[PDB]
């Protein structure tokens, strides 16, 4: 666990997540998908403490998996974000706390717009057009403010993604095996296979 | 790890000639790192206006909280909440938490529609009720925001003139603070109109 | 923070 | 660094019209023990100041020693040792405040807050503070430990600022320090009631009062309280 | 330590001293050096009294300061491996704090220097 | 935050002016680079006292090498003058970050990274401060070695911006410089309070930010 | 700096009204002096919250207890619920409180530290001012003061704490409690620290501030 | 400065009336001599808070023994108080003397230190002040003296134990137990300093 | 173990005008809750037209002071009475903060006086020797309440011209020493009202080229 | 415990025999009063090393001191004593009393707390075992007392401190210091013990 | 400062440093060289404390190229090994130890033997076939265990390296940007510039 | 702290 | 505090 | 540990 992006264009959120699970002096994955799917539009990439994330995340998982069978009715991004930060937000005064950050991108089928959510393990949610969770952050929010533009397609924010990455690889100390790269849009959830 | 300054943010509000003001700055980060520049800290049940600074999770957590307690309120009073009996319930439920609080320093302001009188209040952590005539300050700025106050105002100023005052009040003392500022919003309350602004400031 | 004569 | 074994409890000053007045208990507490009953803690330094000292007093007893010495310093190569050449409490302070800011320095300190009282040879009064830290600073009204927090609130309401001066004789100036003293022997837990006053004068020169007890204290209702609250017997 | 002031000025405004050090120079082997378009040669005399030499190992009259500088001499062979050891080390020294090795100038004015000093030090000839 | 690159046309170099004492901003107007002569450039970081005291210190080394030598320091020598002094009081508790930029007829442009902990570094590009990494991120994904002059001097502009920006510890100013075979050129102030909504407006950039 | 002081046919208590957040005033002229029942009164030093909290809660119970049996509440009911209160909470809750009033029983006045310890006495002084006002107690009071006597020894105990203490300052807040009368809260009895009239009025010339964005907020169903 | 002295006619309880804050006295006119049942009695040392919630609690034990069972002995009473003392022993710093004046048993001495052990005792003394009279109090101590006597024994050692320690000062109470009643007494500074 | 330093409180602040500089501070001197003194000064005419205040801990704030003072004698001694400038002055105690590095003098030091165009100057240090010279700077306790009012009062921060949309920014100008002073006086009257190691008595130390005046008045003593 | 007393003769040192290592007495039959000159004498308390150095040295100064100057008064003795006890106070535990007699000045008695401060006294007690004599030798000492009533006055006090104090026991060593000359008195258990 | 390898073979010792210089969240270099020649036959690379590092390696070859100069001779690898583990020797118990941790790669002109020294910043020397410092070991010495032979060729030695680089790049947390190849031969020092 | 011989 | 981009 | 009247 360690960088995990979100970038929302015109009509699609898109999450990437680094590929590398490292424990001690040994990368003992590099294949890891860092995400879950909470609904058919509705996508939750995860990092923090081992453990942690994959409880987390399937947790939330199962709990909106269990609403769309009781309602026969998919959640809104804004709505699953509100329950996960509520979530993190009881957990933060527990006897342990889930130490997850996590990035849900969704797309909103009642308002035909995509919804990108960052929060942090303290339950502190906002809504962005370009999130990051880690150091990751500290490269690539000056790389969007500079290089993101609001009315951009799906490929520009492919492209957009490709120069935070590059960026990562140049000046990051760790090596996290590339990104998984995953698009959230009206026709849902899908991987890009070669990034 | 300081709860009230891992996020940053302030909030001040201001009494005038039947007339009260909040204004908080929009900044939301991770100590050094900027993350959020839309993050207010006002919210409104009714006509009560309440600002909360300190820890963000905290602020979205009472926001959530205090609306439930209102939507109630009002349900069975078949009425809105007045400033005073809001105040009075944000100091009942902070202290309910003594010793786990909220990181948050709220501060209420709006003008009871019964008497019309302008009314200001701000609390720390666990519930004292800081009542006050002329200003009321918060957040990670505050010493900053004492001393604009404390030199700026005037009583019985006008809603044009209040405006002017507490904006310059909060801007000033967010440029001397690395954690607040990167935009900032200010709300004119007059009886039976609201007015919110969004001010133009320096964006570091 | 607290408020503390 | 050092940590404070015998110590020596407040030490009350303020000016009047024409001078002085400084005192001090003639107590030596060992932590919560009253060990030693007749210090001297008022050191005059020939006929027109007195250095008050609270704190360490072996480090108080070293002090005397550097007075004592300077005294001798000063008289030698000196025709006018006993008249225009004679140790100002200017002088005297000002070498205590060196040796004292030298020594916190050294991160050694003489563990003390001293209060040099005297007039001055064109008559002006003189009153200034130092401590083991080397802060300085000078007030009508001076006290040292539990003398700042109980007895300057009671010479201030006699002497509230410097126009107060003038208008303050002897007698209400001494009538105000022996009260603080009566006051600081109710409160403060390491206090006697036997101290030692001193007057420096720029009329009648330098009074050392030794022996003096508080009196008229109130007592007599302490026979009506019984319990802690409900108790009636 | 010896203080003693051998270096000293005489009525007529001379350093006997190092006059007289002078005159072991003028006892010293000939040392000739002859620079060119494109170079330098350094000449140097061995007196021929001494037969049964080994040359092979016998210390040179021309001695290596750094790769790029050389230094000859005339007088006290003894004296003149404290000044070849003195301006080596400050070779290396300066290749340590200024990246670049010594310009001529530069080793000459130090050499230069440490005979200078040893003109007005007490308890040295 | 402060950088320096270098490029086709020589070394850009340009640091904001902010200086904090915790959370509170003590200064928006502090000179981070250091003129040591008409050739040679200090960029300051890290302690104010430690970089402001070292580095006009080491202009005063620099004036004494050119009185005894009759030629101007090398940055080599002048940037290793300061790292060997650093490196006495190393464990002694300095904070400094610094890059001695400047030319010379032998090295040409040249730049070296000089920190507290003794770490010397010849390199093209350093980004260095509480928010290098917002600088670098903007200056890495724009840089190019066939800059021209005008797109060198506004790329370092716009990284200190971004830094100042997103940086809580970083803002105030940017001090823009241009080092050339005839030595460094001064080319302005600019108060992040007036560049900011100039850069958003003319650029189209800083979406996030509410217009 | 809070104090009691007992008189002829009663009790008097005054507090200062500067409420402090590390070495910033926080309030000016805040009310330390708290209502327990009518003719109960209280006032409170150490964490603000706290002595409000705990004096509201008794002040609850008391009236509550007052109903129940048909009498007027006792000054040593306020003073068991609160050091038992106090007590239970091993000094966690920072409430130093001076308790007096009027009773059947007749004129009380008692002080309470955080830990649940209860003094009796016919003056008491308790906050970061108490050594400043204690000192002008132990120098000016006497047996059979008069309520004028009494009212004047109190507010003269308060005034050496606003002006010696740093923690203390601005007005001072008195309550008599005589036998027989209605307890009078004399808010702001003496108020010795005005602000003078500022230089110059900092007014700012209309549009001085720059503005982005205007908006009407509904406030309305 | 507490102690409690058995005698001829009863038992006489006696005390200083200084309260501490580090160095500062909170209280120069303190009652460390308190009513537990109509002739059982007890001196208070340590913390004022422990020791007069301890005492709270023991009056309202002896109240409702008395209530259900007549009147209990002093031994009864020192054992409600061990038991508190004891049980609680973690979070209590009280040091307690019981004394108490029965028909049969006539006066009685019961000491309870820190650890809430109990030591029945012909005289007992207690707290910060009573360590500089052990040597005055053993070689002056005498059993069955007369009330006059016993007076003096305590006036002379509290005064010599307010003299040394800090810690004790103020006015020296005193409460006599015997079949006459309770008689309560006070000696102020002026008598007592110059003995 | 032994604390060498302490919090003596206390504030002060410097004004650059254009033919003048002042140097303001309360007289206030304290230790945790107490009063020490209620007058104690602690801005000084050093000679050379040069006014100083190190403000914090008293006792490093005489030290430094004092040492300056010395500096100043000195400088007259071994270079023919020139007239230490306030720029030379700056760098001067820069050496002497700095000289303290590893046992630092626990102060913020201020200086004001006229530069060598005859414009009015302030010079302000933290407490290991890094200066910058400022048209405004408050120091010590309630900096933090006085500085971003002299912010938006001496350099006009955030003040726009009305009418002209937030775009022209309200003129940069010198102030009248009447002016000054009336700033000086509000910024330790707010001061003192919301900071508790402020009041009693305010000092002010006015530097022409005709000398260094005074001015003194009360402040609030609670 | 220690303690020294002057008297119409002269001056009277009186000292316990006990050394301890924790509870462990490490020497039951100590002489803790020891010759620094013919008639200058010191009660030792403490540190056994630090006090024992600290005499050694003190003992090498006076014989000096009297090789040059004759015989040194017990004040200078004291003052050499307070001068290593002072200037050396941070790594030294000796709580020193130093007694001597002099023809013109007759019994003085110096005591030298931790501190390194001096006390000139009539009487004066130390050691862990004087805080129990306090009261007890305030109210029994009387000034110009004969050597059979200063030789029970001190049998007696230390008979106490040694009872009550577990660091004081043994025999009760005594040294008289008179014209007369130098007598050492010495006083068993049997003896003591039933005062 | 991180990786530093070294492979003696038949006629030749290799030695692989790692490129990167991190400090912080940024690799500030990816470029560095972590070696000094320290005469035409000896190469030594480098690796611990940063400024430690750069500081020792070019004390070390000053001495070197000083006693070069001095008896116009190189000195042996073994030699030269031994003087620098004698100047780590006296570092270790300095006041301020150096921080480093070496490899000496040499090749004995008079043995005609290429030489590979490991020591570490106590002054622990090791004459070794292959070495590594740092976390590199971990992976690298089983691996040569299993593939080194003692009769291989520079090209092998190459090849077994680039074995070593791929394990490394593939487990190890860190992006340490590659490698700097040099070997040292009968022929002096050279840089394989295509790695 | 709390109030104590 | 000192000051320290 | 050492050696301690
Ligand atoms: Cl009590
Ligand atoms: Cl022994
Ligand atoms: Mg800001
Ligand atoms: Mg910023
Ligand atoms: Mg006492
Ligand atoms: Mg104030």
């Amino acid at each position: 666990m360690d960088i995990i992006l979100g970038i929302r264009v015109q009509d699609s959120v898109i999450l990437a997540s680094s590929k590398a699970v490292t424990r001690g002096i040994s990368v003992l994955k590099d294949s890891d998908d860092k995400t879950r799917q909470l609904s058919p539009h509705t996508l939750m990439s995860f990092a923090g403490e081992a453990g942690d994330t994959v409880q987390f995340a399937e947790y939330i998982q199962a709990n909106i998996q269990l609403y769309s069978i009781r309602e026969d009715y998919e959640l809104s991004p804004q709505a699953v974000s509100s329950f996960v930060r509520q979530e993190l937000a009881k957990s933060i005064r527990s006897r342990r706390p889930y130490q997850v950050n996590v990035l849900i991108g969704g797309y909103d089928k009642k308002k035909n717009k995509p919804e990108l959510y960052q929060i942090d393990y303290l339950g502190t949610k906002v809504e962005l057009p370009y999130g990051a969770h880690g150091y990751s952050g500290f490269y690539t929010f000056s790389l969007l403010d500079h290089h993101y533009r609001p009315d951009m397609t799906t490929e520009e924010g492919l492209d957009l993604l490709k120069l935070c990455v590059q960026e990562l690889e140049k000046r990051m100390p760790m090596d996290f095996k590339g990104v998984i790269v995953k698009i959230v849009d009206k026709d849902g959830i899908r991987q890009v296979d070669d990034f | 790890s300081d709860p009230s300054s891992i996020n940053g943010g302030i909030v001040v509000a201001m009494t005038g000639k039947d007339c009260v003001a909040i204004a908080c700055d929009l900044r939301l980060g991770s100590q050094s790192l900027g993350v959020s520049n839309k993050f207010e800290k006002i919210f409104h049940y009714g006509h009560v206006f309440l600002g909360i600074t300190g820890l963000a999770t905290d602020v979205t957590t009472l926001n959530e909280m205090f609306r439930y307690k209102t939507n109630l309120y009002k349900l069975k009073e078949e009425r809105a909440i007045e400033p005073e009996t809001f105040t009075q319930l944000v100091s009942s439920s902070l202290y309910e938490r003594r010793f786990g609080p909220y990181f948050v320093g709220p501060v209420v302001a709006g003008i009871n529609s019964k008497s019309g009188k302008p009314f200001i209040a701000g609390f720390d952590l666990i519930g004292c009720i800081d009542e006050a005539k002329d200003f009321i300050v918060s957040g990670t700025a505050s010493d900053q925001l004492f001393g604009m106050c404390e030199s700026l105002y005037e009583p019985n100023l006008e809603p044009e003139d209040l405006f002017e005052t507490i904006s310059q009040a909060l801007l000033n003392a967010a440029d001397r603070d690395a954690l607040s500022g990167w935009g900032a919003v200010v709300y004119i309350i007059k009886k039976d109109e609201v007015v919110k602004r969004y001010l133009k400031m320096r964006q570091d | 923070x607290f408020l503390f004569x | 660094t050092q940590q404070p074994i015998v110590t020596g409890t407040s030490v009350i000053s303020m000016k009047y019209d024409n001078g002085v007045i400084i005192a001090a208990d003639n107590l030596g507490s060992y932590g919560s023990l009253l060990r030693f009953n007749g210090v001297e803690r008022l050191i005059p330094v020939g006929d027109n100041t007195v250095v008050g000292i609270s704190g360490d007093i072996s480090d108080m007893q070293h002090i005397e020693r550097l007075l004592k010495d300077l005294v001798t310093e000063n008289a030698y190569d000196n025709p006018l040792a006993d008249a225009e050449e004679a140790l100002e409490p200017s002088y005297i302070f000002e070498y205590l405040a060196t040796v004292m800011y030298q020594r916190r320095s050294k991160m050694n300190p003489l563990w003390n807050a001293i209060i040099v009282a005297g007039v001055q040879s064109n008559g002006d009064q003189f009153l200034r503070y130092v401590n083991l830290l080397g802060v300085t600073y000078s007030s009508p009204t001076l006290a040292t430990g539990f003398g700042a927090h109980m007895a300057n609130p009671l010479l201030r309401k006699v002497v509230d600022r410097e126009s107060d001066i003038p208008k303050t004789t002897v007698q209400v100036a001494e009538e105000a320090i022996v009260n603080a003293m009566r006051v600081l022997y109710y409160r403060d837990a390491r206090s006697s009631r036997n101290f030692s006053l001193a007057i420096i004068d720029k009329n009648t020169g330098l009074t050392f009062k030794k022996n003096l007890q508080v009196e008229n204290m109130k007592w007599d209702f302490a026979k009506d309280i019984k319990g802690y609250g409900t108790q009636k017997i | 330590g010896y203080d003693r002031a051998l270096s000293i000025f005489s009525p007529d405004g001379h350093i006997f001293q190092v006059e007289y050090a002078l005159e072991a120079v003028k006892r010293g082997t000939c040392a000739v050096g002859v620079k060119g378009k494109n170079c330098v040669v350094l000449g140097c005399e061995r007196r021929s009294t001494l037969k049964l030499q080994d040359t092979r190992i016998t210390p040179s009259k021309v001695s290596k300061i750094d790769s790029h500088v050389v230094l000859s001499f005339s007088g006290l062979n003894a004296d003149s491996r404290i000044l070849i050891e003195k301006a080596r080390v400050e070779a290396q020294s300066h290749r340590l704090t200024l990246e670049d090795p010594v310009t001529v100038e530069y080793l000459t004015r130090y050499v230069a220097g440490v005979q200078q000093r040893y003109t007005q030090s007490g308890g040295v000839r | 935050t402060m950088l320096a690159f270098r490029f086709q046309g020589g070394i850009i170099v340009a640091v904001d002016s902010r200086a904090t004492a915790g959370n509170w901003v003590a200064s928006q107007t502090v000179k981070k680079v250091i003129e040591i002569n008409p050739f040679l450039l200090g960029t300051m970081a890290g302690g104010a006292a430690d970089c402001q005291f070292w580095e006009t210190w080491l202009g005063s080394q620099c004036r004494l090498h050119e009185l005894r030598e009759k030629e101007r320091i090398s940055v080599a020598a002048a940037s290793k003058i300061l790292s060997n002094l650093v490196y006495q009081y190393k464990g002694a508790g300095l904070s400094m970050g610094t890059m001695i930029c400047g030319y010379t007829r032998k090295e040409g442009p040249t730049i070296y990274y000089v920190d507290s902990d003794g770490t010397r570094l010849k390199g093209d590009i350093f980004c260095v401060g509480s928010g290098q990494t917002f600088a670098y991120g903007v200056l890495d994904s724009n840089y190019k070695w066939d800059l021209s002059v005008e797109d060198a001097l506004y790329l370092g502009k716009r990284s200190i911006l971004a830094a100042a920006h997103r940086d809580a510890y970083s803002g105030g100013s940017v001090n823009l410089y241009h080092v050339t075979e005839d030595g460094w050129i001064y080319h302005g102030n600019h108060d992040v309070g007036e560049l900011f909504w100039k850069v958003k407006e003319e650029e189209g950039s800083f979406n996030n930010v509410i217009g | 700096t809070i104090v009691g002081v007992k008189f002829n046919n009663g009790v008097v208590i005054a507090a200062d009204t500067r409420s402090t957040q590390g070495p910033i005033v926080a309030d000016k002229n805040c009310a330390k002096l708290h209502r327990i029942s009518p003719k109960i009164w209280c006032a409170g030093a150490g964490t603000a919250a706290d002595t409000e909290a705990v004096t509201q809660l008794i002040g609850s119970n008391i009236e509550l207890h007052s109903l129940y049996t048909s009498r007027e509440p006792r000054v040593v009911s306020a003073l068991q619920m609160l050091k038992q209160h106090l007590f239970k909470y091993q000094g966690h809750i920072g409430a130093y409180l001076i308790v007096a009033g009027v009773d059947p029983t007749g004129s009380h006045l008692f002080s309470i530290h955080a830990h649940g310890s209860t003094d009796v006495g016919y003056y008491l002084s308790l906050g970061s001012g108490s050594l400043a006002a204690m000192a002008v107690l132990e120098s000016h009071w006497k047996q059979d003061l008069t309520k004028e006597e009494a009212i004047k020894l109190a507010s003269d105990a308060i005034q050496a704490g606003i002006w010696n203490d740093l923690g203390s300052g601005s007005n001072v807040d008195v309550c008599v409690m005589e036998i027989g009368k209605d307890a009078e809260y004399l808010r702001n009895y003496l108020t010795p620290n005005v602000r003078e009239e500022k230089q110059k009025s900092y007014k700012f010339p209309r549009g001085t501030t720059a503005v982005l964005k205007e908006s009407i907020v509904n406030i309305c169903d | 400065s507490i102690m409690a002295v058995t005698f001829k006619d009863g038992v006489i309880l006696g005390a200083d009336s200084r309260t501490t804050t580090g160095a500062y006295i909170a209280n120069r006119v303190t009652d460390k001599l308190t009513r537990v049942h109509d002739k059982i009695w007890c001196c208070r040392s340590g913390s004022a808070a422990d020791t007069q919630a301890i005492a709270d609690i023991v009056q309202y034990h002896l109240e409702l023994y008395t209530s259900q069972y007549g009147t209990p002995s002093t031994e009864t009473a020192a054992s409600v108080f061990k038991e508190l003392c004891y049980e609680n022993k973690d979070n209590l710093t009280a040091g307690i003397i019981v004394a108490g004046y029965d028909d049969k048993n006539k006066g009685e001495v019961y000491t309870i230190p820190l650890g809430g052990s109990v030591h029945k005792l012909p005289y007992a003394i207690a707290g910060s002040g009573s360590t500089f009279i052990y040597g005055y109090c053993d070689k002056n101590f005498r059993e069955n003296m007369s009330k006059e006597e016993t007076v003096d024994f305590i006036k002379h050692s509290l005064s010599q134990a307010i003299k040394w320690d800090g810690s004790s000062g103020g006015v020296i109470r005193m409460v006599v137990l015997t079949a006459a009643g309770v008689e309560r007494l006070i000696f102020y500074p002026d008598e007592y300093e110059q003995l | 173990q032994f604390n060498p330093y302490g919090d003596n409180g206390g504030t002060i602040l410097g004004i650059a005008g254009e033919d003048f500089a002042v140097l303001a501070g309360d007289t206030r001197n304290i230790t945790d809750y107490s009063i020490n003194s209620r007058y104690e000064p602690k801005v000084f005419d050093c000679g050379d037209n040069i006014v100083m205040s190190a403000n914090g801990f008293a006792a490093d704030g005489d030290a430094l002071v004092k040492r300056f003072k010395n500096s100043v004698k000195w400088y007259h001694f071994d270079h023919n009475d020139k007239k230490l400038s306030i720029n030379s002055a700056a760098r001067n105690i820069q050496h002497l903060l700095y000289g303290k590095r590893f046992f630092p003098y626990y102060v913020h030091t201020i200086i004001a006086g006229l530069d060598e165009d005859g414009k009015g100057a302030v010079y302000s240090f933290d407490p290991v020797g890094s200066y910058e010279r400022e048209q405004c700077r408050a120091g010590g306790a309630a900096a933090s309440l006085i500085m971003p009012f002299l912010d938006n009062q001496v350099n006009f921060k955030n003040q726009y011209e009305p009418g002209t949309n937030g775009k022209v920014k309200k003129p940069l100008k010198y102030l009248s020493v009447e002016e000054v002073i009336k700033l000086v006086r509000d910024s330790f009257t707010s001061a003192t009202e919301r900071h508790i190691q402020v009041g009693d008595g305010l000092e002010i130390l006015i530097v022409t080229k005709d000398g260094v005046r005074k001015e003194f008045y009360e402040l609030k003593r609670d």
